[PDB]
């Protein structure tokens, strides 16, 4: 492969990446509900 | 007579250097290098290859959009007439939004294109900054270029972004155009009571002149000792040679003191960087802190006084 | 009609550079399109819908 | 209200504080070579007094050389080196006069430090500066004459020899020295490009620095296929000595 | 005092004028014939500047006399004196100081030539310094001469000479459009960029990241090829920097030399030759 | 009218460079045309059709 | 030639196309919500 | 032997895919202009 | 999503991507805040709940 | 009246370098000519033919 | 042969070049026929 | 002249063709731009009719 | 001097002149049409 | 009245470079002279002779 990761290392990285990204996106959603409740923009 | 080492009289060629190998994660370089005989008379004949990853690709895209938005509006301002675009090119510009819109996004028909060109050039430059940082990191080099570039970006940011926001209006930023941005320069000095009396303008001039002073001195010094390999500054710095010794003595004997082969580049680095640091501060203070630099200079006792040989009655008093 | 041997395009264009250029192009396009529309009648931020918040103060 | 102090005045004073701190920083960096100074105060003090001025010297930095080349420190204690000259007057500030034949004195514009006895290296670790015989991948750029076979003339137009090879920089491709087979002694000596003017139509290399007969004493290379830093400086300095020493008129003055 | 490697270079001779008479150092400074001559011009000029500050424009008792560093000003004569010598208190002092300065400047450059001869180095530095001297002489000699009065020179005052620049510039309405001025500024700006680029690269390859060895010529070339697709080379960057700095000075001299002697209207109107071409 | 041996053009012009240039040209041309039309009477963004959305 | 084998080009293409179509599906949904909220033609 | 590196069979195959892809692109171009002409005829 | 999308880390450096996302997101966050402050939605100078300069 | 040996032009000029140049020139000339025409009375975009679409909304 | 084509290769390219050029010129003529009918300029 | 053909023994036929082609295109553009700057302008002369008037 | 043999310079000149006359012939025709449509002198 | 040995001028000056200099100089001169003439009363393009073609519209 090109990045030097093995196949299982890419598998492990991908699983932690997707969980962390979903947690980040979850925070963004919470923030927009607070913002919509406080100051709806549409 | 003697060889002055201005032009390479006899160029040699070797297969193009692909560059120092970069660590994993960097993209392969692109381009097949070519040689220019005429570039090889004054310097290196190789053109290319180039590195282009995501940072530079994103940078170039932002930058091409910004440049095209400017040019499009220039061509539109002579009604698509290409001949009149060439006739008036130096006069044409893309104008900041009218003051009535403040810092709000203005209409496409009256300032929206300027704000978009300004946004995307700014992002393009910021991504180019990251590029300068990454290219040094991949070579294991320190970050002196990106630090100096940040100082130039600071000045650029003050002119078009920081000060207009502080002043509450995009109308106070710089238009995109050759002569139009010269109008802005002169009008800015007029409006703020003569920029000559801005002390950071004075300092910025001192450092801009000093950059030409220092590069003339250093440029000329190195060519005069290039007969001793003085242009090879890496090994003159680690292993002082008679090139570096004769250079220091020329200046020591001229003006009483001297630097080293390494430390002249520090003097040069700081002189150039301070040019744009002081310029940003000078503009940052104009309108925000000082409204009339001459009267500010009068107030602190700096403005020269002259015998009165002309004078005018103020018709607003009468 | 899609071609069955279209996959061989990745024998011609480098897949990594294509990915990098698409990401770059789309970030630019996304910012550019959002800004063009904000400079027109379609602007949804300064349209005072559902209300103007600068008037409540 | 009104106040004399304002932010422009505050900021400009802050700049002066920064700037004078910067100047002292720079002056410290400037003293990593050539210091402490050689004075007659240090002689008479029996070495107790080191002349360094203000600011004083910085703490030493280290340069790590690639390819296990060792460590360079700056500033560094350098052993005094004899000067092959005697004072024109015993008074302080007087010049000195080279001993013996000036060309061979190693003094004045003939002088040079003792650089390291190793070859500058390419990034890959090969000797950087080498003849085209060795770096067979090099060629002369189309449009320019091949210096090999050109005739080398001294300052007085006399034939000093023939260009026997061309020495190139493998890191950043360019001619650095011409190799001259000297007619008088058949030795092969380096000629720096910095001292060479090409007369292309005549296929002659003109060297204003020295006479044809001075080519016999160009310092010689220990190894004919590479050049050490030490040898580079000795070669260049010998040609440079001719600028002042090669003829009588060159001593000056004009009037 | 001498640099610890300096003594082996302090050779006798190489003077242009003077020979053994003035061939000596004073501390670090080499003197020589042009050292003696230059010192006299300099000390006189400086002391006459201070005397002008002492008496001011209208005598030491007037309210216009000041030692305030920004406000001290020694001014050239009225234009009515033409190319003649004015009285000392009516601009003649300025006129004598100008000659001292030219003599001080030219003596400095010739002293540098003698130093190059001692060191067996090229003459690039005094040659380059000649461009600065030429610009000063364009300002106080050639341009005033072509217009017929020494009073077209600029005054010797830290802030007062900016007033001269300001009012001379606005004689042409919008001096920014001077073509030699635009070209010169481009050189001044390009020089500053190039200087920061050069300084940065040398410091960044000799002071690499911690744990790294000193970098190589190959790193230097690769580094700017990686950023801009081109590397000019470590010799040529010094060639370039000298060309940019000297070009900035040359077009400066051109841009003020044509402002009055070879052009009297506004500078924007000069560009009407372009606008009026029969293409558009 | 097209030639039966037109496929031989790929023995002459590099397929890779041609494809990259086409998509680059078409993307730039498409941006340009959208720009021109917006700057004219044909503008579909600021035409208040179907309604003006800027409320008082 | 990019140095991929034929099977790698098959595998990359399938993931590329499936991923691109997923991105395109989001764009359509966004424009359906935008068209319902503020129709522009 | 060619100047691009492709054999004759490779160039025939690329041409086939190139022409099919380009006509598919042009087909998309045509539909947009019919929609645009029906929505906002410009001539 | 495809089952083998994880193979992206065989083609894209994981460490570089992670860092580039953080900087992209921080810049985006700064950019978007600045946009909203330039609109009617500005929440700092809206004098809600009250004007604090009007108290002094 | 062309020459029978005119094909020999591709013995002198590189067909590849020629083809790229024609494409670039034709693209630029096409862009150039379109702009010149738009700058005149011939403008087909701002002529409000068949109708003016901005009037419809103002 | 300065470009490197043989004599038969130069003959084959010319034939295909002239045909393609004429087909392009045919398109250019057809386009200008429509423009003169739509908006005559002389 | 009968020996004029020897000009191709002196001047490179390939660069002369390129210079002629390059010069002729620029000249053609230049001459059109010159004529369009004068009374002879055939594009903005409202002949046969003014099409902008047709749309008012 | 250019590399062309004498016969090559003869053959190139014959085609060059024939082509240039065709180009010059076209130029006259275009000028004739221009003069008929919009005489400029 | 020319000299019989004037042909020896080509033993001193390169005939190719002279040709290229002549061609370059003459083209430049012709462009310069036309634009000079077009900038005087003699202008033959904007003189409305035989007629003003803008006045036809
Ligand atoms: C709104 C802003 C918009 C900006 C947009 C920009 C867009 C980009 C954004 C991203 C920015 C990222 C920044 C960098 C990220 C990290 C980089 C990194 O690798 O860090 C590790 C980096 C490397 O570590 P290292 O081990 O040192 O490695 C060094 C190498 O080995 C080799 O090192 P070396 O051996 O070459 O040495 C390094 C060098 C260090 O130089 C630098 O690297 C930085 C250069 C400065 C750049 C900024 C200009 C500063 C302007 C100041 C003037 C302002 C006027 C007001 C004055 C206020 C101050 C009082 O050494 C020196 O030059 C010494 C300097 C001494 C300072 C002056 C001396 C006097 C100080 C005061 C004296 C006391 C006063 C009273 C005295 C009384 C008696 C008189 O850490 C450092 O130590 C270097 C710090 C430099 C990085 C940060 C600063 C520069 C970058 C930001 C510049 C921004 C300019 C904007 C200014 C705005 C106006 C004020
Ligand atoms: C303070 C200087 C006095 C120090 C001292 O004790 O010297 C005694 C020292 C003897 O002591 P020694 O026993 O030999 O000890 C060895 C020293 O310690 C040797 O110690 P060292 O090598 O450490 O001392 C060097 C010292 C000695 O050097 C000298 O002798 C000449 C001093 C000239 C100083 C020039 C300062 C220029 C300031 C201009 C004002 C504007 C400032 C900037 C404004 C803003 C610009 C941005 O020079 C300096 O310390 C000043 C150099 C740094 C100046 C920085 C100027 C920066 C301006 C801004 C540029 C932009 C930078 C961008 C970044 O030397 C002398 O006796 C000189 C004799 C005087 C001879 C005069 C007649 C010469 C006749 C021929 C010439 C005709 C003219
Ligand atoms: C009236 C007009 C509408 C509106 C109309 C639209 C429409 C219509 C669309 C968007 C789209 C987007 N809008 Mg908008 N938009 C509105 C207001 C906003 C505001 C705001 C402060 O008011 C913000 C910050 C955004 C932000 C965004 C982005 C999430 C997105 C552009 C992404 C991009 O360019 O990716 C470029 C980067 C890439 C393409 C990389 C591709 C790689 C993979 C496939 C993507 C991973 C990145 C990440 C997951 C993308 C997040 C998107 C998902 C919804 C999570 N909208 C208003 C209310 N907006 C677009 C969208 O949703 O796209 C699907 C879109 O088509
Ligand atoms: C009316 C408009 C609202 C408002 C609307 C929003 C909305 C809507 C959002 C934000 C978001 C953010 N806003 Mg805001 N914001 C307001 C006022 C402020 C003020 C202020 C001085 O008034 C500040 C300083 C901030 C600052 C911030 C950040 C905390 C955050 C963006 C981080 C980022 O870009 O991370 C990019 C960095 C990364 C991706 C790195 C990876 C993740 C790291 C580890 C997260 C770091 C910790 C994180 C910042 C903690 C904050 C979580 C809180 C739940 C907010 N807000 C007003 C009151 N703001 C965003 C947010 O909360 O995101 C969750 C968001 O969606
Ligand atoms: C009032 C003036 C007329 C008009 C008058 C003309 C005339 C007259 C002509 C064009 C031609 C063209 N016009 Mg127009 N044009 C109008 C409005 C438009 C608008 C618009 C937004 O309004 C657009 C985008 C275009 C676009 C175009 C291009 C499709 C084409 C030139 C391409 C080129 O330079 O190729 C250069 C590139 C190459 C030579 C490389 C090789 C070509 C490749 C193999 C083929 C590419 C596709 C090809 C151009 C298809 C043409 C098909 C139809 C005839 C349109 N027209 C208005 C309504 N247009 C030209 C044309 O049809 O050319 C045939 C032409 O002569
Ligand atoms: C009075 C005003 C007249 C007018 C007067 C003239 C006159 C008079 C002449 C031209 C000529 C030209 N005009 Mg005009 N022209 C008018 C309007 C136009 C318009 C327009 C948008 O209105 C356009 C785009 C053109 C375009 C052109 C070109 C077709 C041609 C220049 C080619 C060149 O430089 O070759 C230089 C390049 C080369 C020599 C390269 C070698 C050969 C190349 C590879 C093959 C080129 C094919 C050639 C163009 C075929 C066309 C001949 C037809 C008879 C037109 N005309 C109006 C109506 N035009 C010239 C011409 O017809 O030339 C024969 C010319 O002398
Ligand atoms: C040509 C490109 C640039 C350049 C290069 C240049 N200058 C140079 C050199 C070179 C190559 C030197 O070798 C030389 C040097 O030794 O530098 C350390 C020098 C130098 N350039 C200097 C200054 C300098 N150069 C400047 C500009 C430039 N120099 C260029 C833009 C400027 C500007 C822009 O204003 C100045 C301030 C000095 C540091 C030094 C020359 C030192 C010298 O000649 O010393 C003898 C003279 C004195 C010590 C003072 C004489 C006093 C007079 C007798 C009376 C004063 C009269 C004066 C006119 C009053 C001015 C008053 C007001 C204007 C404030
Ligand atoms: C001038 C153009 C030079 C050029 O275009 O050189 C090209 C390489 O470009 C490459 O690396 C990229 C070359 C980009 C660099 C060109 C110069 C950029 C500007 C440098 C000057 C400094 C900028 C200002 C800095 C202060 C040529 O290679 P290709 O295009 O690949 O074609 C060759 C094919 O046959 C491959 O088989
Ligand atoms: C038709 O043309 C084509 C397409 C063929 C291409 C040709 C293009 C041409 C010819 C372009 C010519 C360009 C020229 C001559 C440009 C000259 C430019 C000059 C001299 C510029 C000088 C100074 C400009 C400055 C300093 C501008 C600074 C602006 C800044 C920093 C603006 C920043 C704006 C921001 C960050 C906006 C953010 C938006 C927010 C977030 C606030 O939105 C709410
Ligand atoms: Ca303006
Ligand atoms: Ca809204
Ligand atoms: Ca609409
Ligand atoms: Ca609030
Ligand atoms: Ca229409
Ligand atoms: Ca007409
Ligand atoms: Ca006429
Ligand atoms: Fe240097």
């Amino acid at each position: 492969s090109l990045t030097g990761l093995t196949d299982d290392e890419a598998k492990e990285f991908h699983a932690i990446f997707m969980q962390s990204m979903y947690a980040w996106f979850g925070l963004v959603v919470i923030a927009h509900l607070l913002a919509w409740l406080y100051r709806p923009w549409l | 007579p003697e060889y002055q080492n201005i032009f390479t009289a006899v160029q040699v060629r070797a297969p193009a250097y692909p560059g120092v190998p970069l660590p994993k994660g960097n993209l392969p370089r692109i381009g097949r290098p070519i040689f220019s005989y005429w570039l090889g008379k004054i310097g290196d004949a190789q053109i290319g290859p180039i590195y282009l990853g995501l940072t530079g690709t994103l940078s170039i895209f932002f930058g091409l959009v910004a440049i095209s938005i400017i040019g499009f509006n220039m061509l539109a301002s002579v009604h698509w007439d290409v001949f009149q675009f060439l006739k008036h090119f130096f006069w044409l510009g893309l104008e900041p939004p009218p003051p009535q819109y403040g810092l709000r996004i203005p209409p496409l028909s009256e300032g929206g294109w300027w704000l978009m060109a300004g946004l995307f050039l700014t992002l393009s430059i910021l991504l180019w900054w990251v590029r300068t940082y990454k290219r040094a990191e991949a070579l294991g080099m320190s970050q002196h270029l990106s630090w100096a570039f940040a100082a130039a970006i600071f000045f650029y940011l003050v002119l078009g972004f920081i000060r207009p926001v502080m002043m509450g209006s995009w109308a106070k930023a710089v238009p995109f155009g050759i002569f139009p941005h010269l109008d802005w320069t002169a009008a800015f000095s007029i409006r703020y009571g003569n920029l000559y009396y801005n002390p950071f303008h004075m300092l910025s001039i001192a450092f801009l002149y000093g950059s030409a002073l220092l590069f003339a001195m250093h440029g000329a010094t190195i060519l005069s000792v290039s007969r001793f390999g003085g242009d090879r500054e890496i090994d003159q710095i680690t292993h002082r040679g008679t090139a570096a010794e004769r250079a220091a003595l020329f200046w020591r004997w001229t003006m009483g003191f001297n630097v080293t082969m390494e430390s002249i580049h520090r003097w040069a680095w700081w002189c150039a960087v301070l040019t744009v640091i002081t310029a940003g501060i000078g503009i940052l203070l104009s309108g925000t802190v000082v409204d009339n630099w001459y009267l500010w200079a009068v107030k602190h006792g700096m403005a020269p006084a002259y015998p009165e040989v002309v004078t005018a009655v103020n018709p607003y008093e009468t | 009609t899609m071609n069955a041997n279209l996959y061989k395009i990745w024998l011609i264009l480098d897949p990594r550079r294509v990915l990098v250029s698409i990401v770059a192009f789309q970030i630019v396009l996304g910012l550019l399109i959002h800004m063009i529309v904000l400079s027109t009648d379609l602007n949804w931020l300064d349209d005072n819908i559902p209300v103007s918040y600068q008037a409540l103060g | 209200i009104t106040h004399y102090i304002d932010a422009a005045q505050i900021t400009i004073w802050a700049f002066w504080l920064f700037f004078f701190g910067l100047i002292i920083y720079l002056r410290r960096e400037d003293k990593r070579e050539g210091y402490p100074l050689d004075s007659d105060r240090t002689e008479r003090s029996g070495g107790r007094v080191k002349v360094v001025g203000f600011p004083d010297l910085p703490d030493p930095k280290t340069f790590v050389l690639p390819h296990n080349g060792g460590t360079v420190v700056a500033p560094r204690v350098e052993a005094p080196v004899a000067v092959n000259a005697t004072p024109f007057s015993p008074a302080p500030g007087s010049p000195l006069v080279p001993n013996g034949d000036p060309m061979l004195s190693g003094f004045g514009p003939a002088a040079s430090p003792d650089r390291p006895k190793h070859c500058d290296l390419t990034f890959e670790g090969l000797p950087k500066i080498v003849p085209m015989r060795v770096a067979k991948e090099f060629s002369i750029a189309e449009g320019d004459p091949d210096p090999r076979g050109m005739t080398v003339v001294g300052l007085d137009g006399e034939v000093a020899g023939t260009v026997s090879d061309v020495w190139v920089d493998r890191s950043e491709p360019q001619i650095r020295y011409l190799e001259v087979e000297v007619a008088a002694n058949k030795k092969k000596v380096l000629l720096p490009i910095g001292f060479s003017r090409f007369d292309k139509k005549a296929r002659k290399v003109k060297v204003d620095a020295i006479k044809a007969a001075h080519f016999a004493n160009v310092p010689t290379l220990s190894n004919p296929d590479q050049v050490t830093l030490y040898e580079e400086d000795k070669v260049c300095a010998y040609y440079a000595g001719g600028k002042l020493y090669a003829t009588a008129e060159r001593a000056g003055p004009l009037l | 005092a001498m640099l610890s490697f300096e003594k082996k270079y302090r050779v006798r001779g190489g003077t242009l004028i003077g020979g053994d008479l003035f061939d000596f150092w004073v501390g670090p400074f080499y003197v020589g014939f042009f050292g003696v001559v230059g010192f006299c011009f300099t000390l006189l000029g400086v002391l006459l500047i201070v005397w002008g500050a002492t008496i001011g424009p209208t005598g030491p008792t007037s309210d216009l006399q000041t030692y305030n560093l920004w406000r001290i000003s020694i001014a050239p004569p009225d234009l009515s004196y033409g190319l003649r010598m004015a009285p000392l208190t009516e601009g003649g002092l300025w006129q004598i100081i100008t000659i001292c300065a030219a003599g001080a400047f030219i003596s400095w450059a010739l002293r540098e030539v003698e130093i190059c001869r001692k060191l067996g180095i090229g003459f690039h530095v005094p040659f380059a310094f000649s461009f600065a001297i030429g610009a000063y002489l364009v300002l106080v000699f050639v341009r005033p001469l072509l217009m017929g009065a020494w009073g077209h020179g600029f005054p010797y005052g830290i802030l007062s000479h900016l007033d001269w620049v300001s009012n001379v510039g606005y004689q042409f309405l919008h001096f920014h459009y001077n073509p030699a001025h635009m070209l010169a500024i481009s050189f001044f700006f390009t020089n500053c960029l190039a200087l920061s680029m050069h300084g940065s690269l040398i410091l960044s390859v000799t002071n690499p990241q911690k744990g790294e060895p000193v970098k190589t010529s190959e790193h230097e070339n690769t580094f700017f090829r990686d950023i801009v697709g081109y590397s000019i080379g470590a010799l040529a960057i010094h060639r370039l920097g000298l060309f940019l700095a000297l070009s900035a000075a040359f077009w400066s001299a051109v841009c003020i030399l044509i402002s009055g002697p070879f052009w009297t209207r506004g500078w924007p109107e000069w560009w009407n030759w372009w606008l009026e071409l029969p293409l558009w």
